[PDB]
């Protein structure tokens, strides 16, 4: 799970440099 | 949800384009 | 001028470790 | 907004957390 | 450490202030 | 192994961002 | 100084590396 | 001033997103 | 060249791919 | 599984870093 | 190659430096 | 302080040595 949480930070930054302008939302998992 | 797909599975930017705006 | 841009990456991060469970919404057109 | 007031200027835990939804 | 506490489950903001100076 | 070595560095910027002034001091596991 | 701040976080990650089992001292100088 | 380098430890994370399966290889002075 | 051209302006993704091995 | 798509974006911030001024190669097909 | 021999095993400052110029 | 030496001017694999423990 602590997997989990690493992937997050990956996948935030990921989507931020993806989306830039238009950016997202983003929600934690169980 | 993103974490579910995006973390079990490798997401391209095509993919990830998806949970945008 | 890419200044903002380097900056947003930084805190999407932040917001990610702060935010937690909670998660957020982020945007460019502060 | 966000940039406005954290890039020009350090934001703590505190100000940060102001932004989770 | 705080690999082993730190990694091997998750710690939260309050926990890591703990290694703080 | 290397997730060790990989959460070591999710922990270094984790703990930048909440040291603030008072810093901190690491030490990596054998 | 986010200048400086900014530049933290990028400064703690180069180190973490570079130190290996050495580990490393950061301080935030006000 | 490391307005440059900061820049360019960003740039490589976007240059990561998008090769991945092809890889590349990076230059300081392009 | 890519650099100079993307640290002075935001680049976008698809331009990178010119870079990949 | 993203370990390895994870270690990567680790592996290619690391060489920009350790490298600095010499630059590097990240390769994955031969 | 740099995956192959970095994300295996932890590679040393040394063994990332061979990746260098 | 690591700060002024090392976000002013660009510092080497070396001088960054000089704040490992
Ligand atoms: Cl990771
Ligand atoms: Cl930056
Ligand atoms: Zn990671
Ligand atoms: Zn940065």
């Amino acid at each position: 799970f602590v997997n989990q949480h690493l992937c997050g930070s990956h996948l935030v930054e990921a989507l931020y440099l993806v989306c830039x302008e238009r950016x997202f939302f983003y929600t934690k998992p169980t | 949800g993103i974490v579910e797909q995006c973390c079990t599975s490798i997401c391209s930017l095509y993919q990830l384009e998806n949970y945008c705006n």
